[PDB]
């Protein structure tokens, strides 16, 4: 979960 | 006598249910990125297939053919359907959405082999059929319009007295073509092969009938 | 039918030019018998004992032993215009796929574009030379081509009338 | 006894990664 957080933060 | 088989079931539905939960995690993880494709316009797939290949690369690092399989299949599909219905909706417009889909699926099979080079470097059957289907029918799309593009600055210097029943020539030459029973679009023919390659040589003679008409004027 | 074959030699004499570089291994302009083993081990096949010296003596008419490039273009025009000839096309195969290979495997759809420019024929005709299917592409190599026109060849040539003959009836 | 054996170097594993992977996208942000 904190890797897709991250991995969605950074996209945006 | 029914204990066996439901200690059988308790292990069968203990494991299932243990992958289940890994596998809806996982691949739930993946829909944040993948949303965007389901209703958008064509170009940003471009953009958003790199965030697509991290999320897969970081998630098959942990769980495998079936998943490579049903996954890039559908995603492909996916594309071809975005591609298709892009195309639906004269001549920079189609020249326009099929450049930016054969671009899509260069990028896609591009990336994809960058992928599997990486994945070989730290320790595709639906692709090859489907986007080779696509892609042939693509250009030989592409290159028709474009000749018949290139050909169509003539269409209306009505006025020279030589250039009157030979547009109606290539006109007949266009209809007849496209007024054939197969979808242009549809690689679920592949008929249309021996019409294009018709069609290439009364283009070539149109060509030839121009240059001596050129050379017959003076 | 003029057109597209007036056209297509139009393009192929520059192709065909570097396929004959490109055949000769020595770096001049005969092909000999050598060069015809080391063609056919890229294309991937493999001559029988006494095919290469077949190969090298039916086309040559103009003088004996090795082939020359004058000899090759009276070949190809000969081949090529040869249709009702039943003439030889032992060397034309070989030489046609190279000039008609672009991907250094082998050509796939471009067969249909071979058989058109030979003459519109049909789908069925098709079916004969090989068993390629309009959706469906294939891998194919050097392999697969010369045996099979060279069997074709072979299967019109044996058919003839005797009491084959069919005459209108009564 | 192998199972569970796998599992847990599987699980070790996959942690070693993500702390990796986590860092990297951290350091990605960063960058951004």
């Amino acid at each position: 979960f904190k890797r897709i957080q991250d991995a969605t933060g950074i996209e945006d | 006598k029914a204990y066996l088989r439901w200690r059988g079931l308790d292990v069968q539905i203990t494991d299932a249910a243990n992958e289940s939960k890994d596998n809806v995690k996982y691949l739930a993880t993946l829909e944040k990125s993948m949303e965007p494709m389901y209703q958008g316009r064509v170009t940003d797939i471009t953009e958003s297939l790199p965030a697509l290949m991290t999320n897969v690369r970081m998630m098959y690092t942990i769980a495998t053919a079936e998943h490579m399989t049903r996954l890039f299949t559908k995603i492909t599909n996916q594309l071809v359907r975005r591609c298709k219905e892009q195309i639906m909706e004269d001549k920079v417009t189609l020249i326009g959405n099929m450049k930016v889909s054969v671009e899509l699926a260069n990028v896609y099979r591009q990336q994809y082999r960058l992928a599997k080079e990486t994945l070989a470097a730290q320790p595709e059957q639906a692709i090859f059929l489907k986007f080779d289907l696509s892609s042939k029918a693509l250009h030989k799309l592409i290159d028709m319009f474009t000749t018949i593009h290139q050909f169509s600055s003539l269409e209306q210097h009505t006025h020279i007295e030589g250039l009157d029943t030979m547009l109606k020539s290539l006109n007949n030459i266009i209809d007849d073509v496209k007024r054939k029973p197969y979808d242009l679009l549809d690689y679920s023919r592949n008929a249309f092969d021996t019409d294009f390659l018709e069609f290439n040589v009364q283009i070539n003679d149109l060509e030839l009938q121009l240059q001596g008409f050129v050379n017959a004027s003076f | 039918a003029a057109a597209r074959e007036r056209y297509a030699r139009k393009n192929e004499q520059n192709e065909l030019e570097r396929a004959f570089n490109t055949i000769d291994s020595k770096g001049d302009k005969k092909i000999d018998a050598e060069e015809l083993t080391e063609l056919f081990l890229r294309l991937g096949h493999k001559p029988k004992r006494g095919e290469v010296e077949d190969m090298i003596w039916e086309v040559d008419e103009d003088c004996d032993g090795c082939i020359s490039l004058l000899e090759f273009q009276t070949l190809y025009t000969r081949c090529r215009d040869d249709k009702t000839g039943y003439e030889p096309r032992g060397l034309f195969n070989v030489v046609e796929f190279v000039m008609n290979d672009k991907n250094n495997q082998g050509f796939i759809t471009l067969e249909e574009a071979m058989q058109i420019m030979y003459l519109r024929y049909g789908r069925a005709e098709l079916d004969m030379q090989l068993e390629q299917v309009f959706g469906t592409a294939d891998l194919n190599s050097g392999k697969i081509l010369t045996l099979t026109e060279f069997l074709h060849c072979l299967h019109t040539n044996q058919v003839k009338q005797l009491l084959n003959r069919v005459t209108a009836k009564t | 006894t192998p199972e569970e054996v796998l599992a847990y170097w599987e699980g070790l594993k996959a942690k070693e990664e993500q702390m990796r992977s986590l860092v990297s996208l951290a350091e990605q942000r960063e960058s951004s």
